[PDB]
């Protein structure tokens, strides 16, 4: 689905284990 | 952390597909650092798996002394022929990582927007994509960034 | 934890969608902290995906020394053309983050009801939103308030 | 996809991630 | 942990959709406490939607010294312009927390039973929910009770 | 489903990082 | 762990569905206990929802001492008018935990099969379940253990 | 819903959460 | 760990489904143990349902002083009449675990592939399953080993 | 399904919260 | 069942459980 | 870590199915190692299960002084036998991993297309693979790498 893909680059993103923000900053 | 990400600036953004990233990286360092810091760009080829990253450069940033330091970080555009056609248009990711002594401390993660810009092509998306027509365009206004605790020594 | 959140009032609520967020914020600092607090309003602007979140302001607040403080946290409203047509009329969320040394600890979440009030446009809405039209409502009532260990 | 898994989709970006939840301050 | 709750006992049980919530807690504490304890009564609206939670009612209980306690802790009904006309018959939850230094340590949960009584309605529910003419029975025979580790400091 | 349903009420009694027990008592 | 659950001996096993449960319980304490043990018999009336538990019995031990012990817990049948149709006839489940100082250290989980002896019965089963006629046969050759980290 | 679920079902309540599950005492 | 598993052996295998399982298994002891080690085979009659285990031995070796030790473990084979149709036939897994002081610390897992061996049979098999024609063939090449951490105290 | 099956099976021979690898050896 | 689902098995045989992957070493 | 790995260049690559597996690895040691370094090549037959994994070969590297080392792992090709008929075609992985103490520190993953070269056989696959005409083409420019907590 596309939700699905959204997902998945969103886990991409985060990788696992830590606390993913919006900016730094 | 001994290490501390206090922006990343994008840089010629948006840009033709073919063209290098920039990335202005500025960061402050709480205490000397004896070993490198490594910094590496990968761009996620496909959603779908971890066989399409393409890590496009690779950079060893050290010794580091205490106090704020800033770099430009270049890297070449992915190849295209290991992107999946399914994958080439639409959205993806880019990421920017740092390990000190292996370790991952920090991720920094950007949406990434590849599209045509003719109306035409638009529309009407060929079946093998045409990478010297697309435009990637970061999305620089929401940077998405992950900590992790690592052992500093 | 060196600071605690007592409370979020909701300001200039319902509003027109370009209307601006003003909340009213009241926390307690348990001792002097030698760092600065970062607050900020984060707009989803779809369920579906983090790449439409807007940060719609950021605030620095400090030197914090120990004791009570208030005060009203404003924010220009979320920009329509970031926004997903299919996530622009219904549900969404806003929240209100607040980090100490890049550490979140704070993280207060409200639900944002998107309509038309004109009859007409409710009945039928149109396919590209109308946002000059639409009603922003944050559910006031319930905010859903998430504490996080930090390193203080 | 679902009405419901938007529902989700909302509550987990209203507490983010190893946090504790709770309605109100109180 | 400081505190422990013994028993919580549901009073005016079944009742009216629109009457008050009605329980006796007995707890135990086992020092001292400097601060409050803050009791509270949620409405589960719906099992869709965190949006759906009401705050039926909070309380702080405090100075607390060692030895047994006990309370009544009453709530107003939920406010049916706030249920999902799905959701207003069958089985929904209602919940009972304390935080002591705006921690949970405790929660009750409770399955909520609202049905007409009237075997007509029963049979064929209206379309808009008809508060007035349902009855609310907590499954009071099946606590479920959930501990929390906190910093009782 | 309906079994969603049930699932999703039963975690909203046990909230999360808890242990969940049937009576107190 | 202070307290060891050495065996369940399930007893009056397989039974008429109306007819108590009784299991003989072997246990070893390490060291002197200050608190009660408190033992309960817990019957899941459904698979799709704790709201259908019954607790059959509870009953607390002590205080006690250092050494083995031996009792016969028993628990009267589940209440059937509190069991959904769809559920009374199968395969479900039977727990007997044991928690100290409020905190649960050992479940013990029996598969249980609730049949109807009668040809006709188990060949046309009624819609409306026939409880008199249902017998009940706790899996016992497969005890399912489950012990969790406490304060001791 | 399926077959599969209720037996998963099942087996979540006989576990609870949090523990090692084994086969007897033994 | 005070206890480490080096080699598990399988031994006749294949087999007649209703021919005894043999393992040969051989383990190190670091330090003197003062109680005993509790060893188990377990048959997966059903990848569906833990309900259809069977412990088919459990063994106590002991008092276990430091150094290397091998024994024999032998256990009866399954129940049939416990298996599901619809898993007799097909591949399925058994299990040798071992606990100290009621802890287990390792787990070896095998998967077991239970077949008919005449074409006929295999091709089209019957809805009955015919346990005295099926054989065992345990993939003793793929041993899966798990450690858990427990207190050796 | 067939990968559900296995699925099944892979947490029967892992259980949980250990570290399962190929062999011993 | 899926080509996704194929995708997300190996990238678990290449991860294993409770580690941390990266990209290279670098 | 006491144990860190450097790098690993694949060789002999791409190469037909039947031929044998090299990798150079280079590790560092920041202190003498007492205990031997397990190493293994482990190849992922099929997807579906772990059932088809296939332990290609196995090394004890040790004792190990501290500093640099550097040894080509070699290892046969896996046998076809074992190879489920949808997983021989197409996408599979192999891993590299090594253990101290039995306690896996290090797991090196490459995904591995395994495709004919011959234009009739890519285009008309048969439906029993032809493992004697399949070329591995392991994916060196991307190897994943997984560390993990160990007792050292």
């Amino acid at each position: 689905s596309t939700e699905e893909k959204w997902a998945r680059l969103a886990r991409r993103i985060a990788g696992a284990g830590g606390v993913t923000l919006d900016g730094f900053g | 952390a001994k290490v501390q990400v206090n922006n990343v600036v994008v840089l010629d953004n948006p840009s033709p597909f073919y063209n290098p990233f920039q990335f202005e990286i500025t960061f402050e360092c709480i205490e000397d650092l004896s070993e490198d810091l490594e910094w590496k760009i990968i761009y996620v080829g496909s959603a779908e798996s971890e066989e399409y990253d393409q890590v496009l450069d690779s950079v060893l940033v050290g010794p580091v002394p205490a106090g704020r330091h800033m770099f430009v970080f270049q890297a070449d555009a992915p190849n295209p022929g290991l992107i999946p056609d399914a994958d080439a248009v639409g959205v993806t990711v880019v990421l920017i990582t740092c390990t000190y002594r292996g370790q991952e401390f920090i991720r920094v993660g950007y949406y990434v927007n590849n599209e045509y810009t003719e109306t035409e092509l638009r529309e009407n998306p060929p079946v093998k994509p045409d990478f010297s027509k697309l435009q990637r365009n970061i999305l620089a206004s929401n940077p998405r960034v992950t900590r992790f605790h690592i052992n500093w020594e």
